């Protein structure tokens, strides 16, 4: 188990931490999160009780660096940073700890949620995505825009998702218009698995890191993103059976945690019902479409 | 983005623009078969791509040959269409190749936008227009050429014969438009007024009559009531 410290709460804060989120006031007497299991990415993100405007937040692996968190009173914002010394780290951390400073990441032995968000998302791939790296962890908040809605402004602010556009050249061979466009098949397993993303584990880990970011942060880009990777591969007539598997529990578990008062935001009622009811593995998502009809019957 | 009534000069400026009409394309009769059950004979189509400047027409035919073994025809006679256009534009010198085309049906959007990815400053545009072009094999001497034809083909006219030499697109298409609604509305009575004076005939090298200034006056009018006339017959006012 790992920790990350806080100097202080200098500013009053909902500190979420992945699929959790509590309220610090200002001031009071706050040092940071324990317990935080190692072996997963986690994210740590924030929204000011005096703004609401910018969700923020950092991806990190706490087995890559010992990170905290400082408010930084000049950019407004609590900002990861990581110490060096190891020594001064578990010095730091032990004091807290003796002090009862700390809340304890509540990790429920009988929960895989965070497990099942994150399965295929790795921080070699984040990083990638998010490109600032002198870090060992990704910034990532509410406004940053995607390569593809620059297209559509700084560079270095971006996240770097792989552009999805089915009327491109790339996703239409010469010659195969209508099928092509009819039955992404050559699109998502050529282009896309073979040539961009190598394997579906990569492919997968970038869909979840887009739901989510568009999730924790309001981010529209990454929303755009995830239902784009989705709707490739229910729009292919030609998936291989181990994606079409995993994608249908990838999905169920996205679908579980999605806060019910966030499903109009979130949800493409299109993509959702064009995915479920029309496309050719309409029946091959079974506990995803169990789910979303339990759950969001309204959007279908 | 649509055309419509707001922009309409637009279609006769110097921008090189073509029509694409795609309902004549899949063609079929339906019948009864032998046990009772009902199958389809397909005939002859065309494609109906027409500049509403210059009165160029070109008209792709359409063999029945193409549908042989091909399932979803209906869908396919979308994307044969837009396959067919890329390829003229394609053959077309670059100055003449259209800056925009106008599709007369929302469906062949992204058939054509799919097929014309490789032309990306060629805007592919819908209508809210509704244009008469279906009626196109009212017109005796197109309906001749594609019936006739044994294999793929495209012919060439100018739907205007020689009007722009006396009159502007502008009014050359006003003149055509009206001409195809009422030959949609009542084909019978439309070929009856175009023809029932023998004296005036259709030239080898056109495809309507050689009307005078004050006959096309006369013939807009009685095709203006021949379209009121079965707007009444139909909803008996
Ligand atoms: C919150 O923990 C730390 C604080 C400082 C300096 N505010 C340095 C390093 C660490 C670990
Ligand atoms: C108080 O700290 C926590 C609280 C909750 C539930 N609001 C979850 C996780 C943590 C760390």
């Amino acid at each position: 188990m790992n920790t990350v410290p806080f100097t202080s709460a200098p500013i009053e804060v909902t500190i979420g931490i992945d699929q959790y989120s509590f309220n610090v006031k200002e001031n009071q007497p706050f040092h940071g999160i324990k317990d935080i299991p190692i072996g997963h990415v986690h994210v740590i993100h924030f929204q000011h009780a005096d703004n609401s405007s910018m969700r923020y937040g950092y991806w990190f692996d706490c087995r890559m660096g010992n990170f905290y968190i400082q408010y930084d009173p000049k950019d407004g914002l609590y900002k990861m940073m990581e110490e060096r010394d190891g020594a001064k780290f578990e010095n730091i951390v032990h004091n807290f700890k003796e002090r009862q400073m700390m809340v304890s990441y509540p990790k429920i032995d009988e929960d895989d949620t965070w497990y099942n968000l994150t399965e295929f998302v790795q921080m070699d791939k984040i990083r990638k995505i998010v490109r600032k790296d002198e870090n060992q962890f990704s910034y990532v908040d509410s406004s940053m825009t995607t390569v593809q809605e620059n297209e559509l402004s700084d560079p270095a602010h971006s996240l770097n998702y792989t552009v999805i556009n089915f009327k491109s050249r790339e996703a239409i061979r010469p010659g195969h218009e209508m099928e092509d466009f009819l039955d992404k098949s050559y699109y998502l397993n050529t282009v896309m698995l073979q040539g961009i993303f190598k394997n579906s584990s990569n492919y997968f880990g970038e869909l979840q890191f887009a739901f989510l970011n568009a999730m924790f942060f309001g981010n529209y880009g990454s929303s755009l993103q995830w239902h784009a990777m989705i709707e490739l591969i229910c729009s292919s007539a030609t998936v291989p059976k181990h994606m079409l598997d995993k994608l249908d529990e990838i999905l169920y578990y996205q679908i579980k945690t999605l806060p019910e008062q966030y499903s109009d935001i979130l949800l493409n009622e299109r993509v959702w019902n064009i995915c479920l009811y029309s496309s050719f593995q309409k029946n091959s998502l079974h506990n995803t479409e169990k789910i979303m009809e339990n759950k969001y019957p309204e959007l279908l | 983005g649509a055309m419509n009534s707001s922009n309409y000069a637009e279609l006769f400026n110097n921008d090189i623009k073509l029509f694409v009409d795609d309902t004549n394309v899949y063609r079929v009769t339906v019948h009864k078969t032998f046990e009772g059950n009902v199958a389809t004979k397909a005939i002859n189509g065309c494609i109906f791509t027409l500049n509403p400047k210059t009165g160029h027409l070109f008209l792709k035919i359409i063999h029945t040959s193409v549908w042989a073994g091909q399932k979803r025809l209906s869908q396919l006679a979308k994307w044969k269409t837009a396959e067919e256009v890329s390829a003229l534009v394609r053959s077309l010198p670059k100055e003449e190749q259209p800056k925009q085309i106008i599709v007369t049906r929302k469906a062949m959007l992204d058939p054509l936008e799919v097929h014309m990815l490789d032309f990306p400053n060629i805007a592919i545009r819908p209508t809210e227009l509704r244009l008469p072009f279906s009626a196109a094999m009212s017109i005796d001497k197109l309906s001749d050429v594609v019936m006739k034809a044994t294999e793929p083909q495209m012919v060439l006219f100018n739907i205007y014969d020689d009007w722009l030499d006396r009159i502007s697109s502008y009014t050359a298409f006003s003149r055509l438009t009206l001409l195809l609604r009422a030959l949609k509305t009542n084909e019978e009575s439309a070929k009856m007024i175009l023809l029932s004076d023998p004296t005036i005939t259709i030239k080898s090298y056109h495809l309507w009559p050689s009307f005078t200034d004050e006959q096309w006056i006369t013939i807009e009018s009685q095709m203006r009531d021949l379209i009121l006339t079965e707007y009444g017959r139909k909803y008996n006012v």
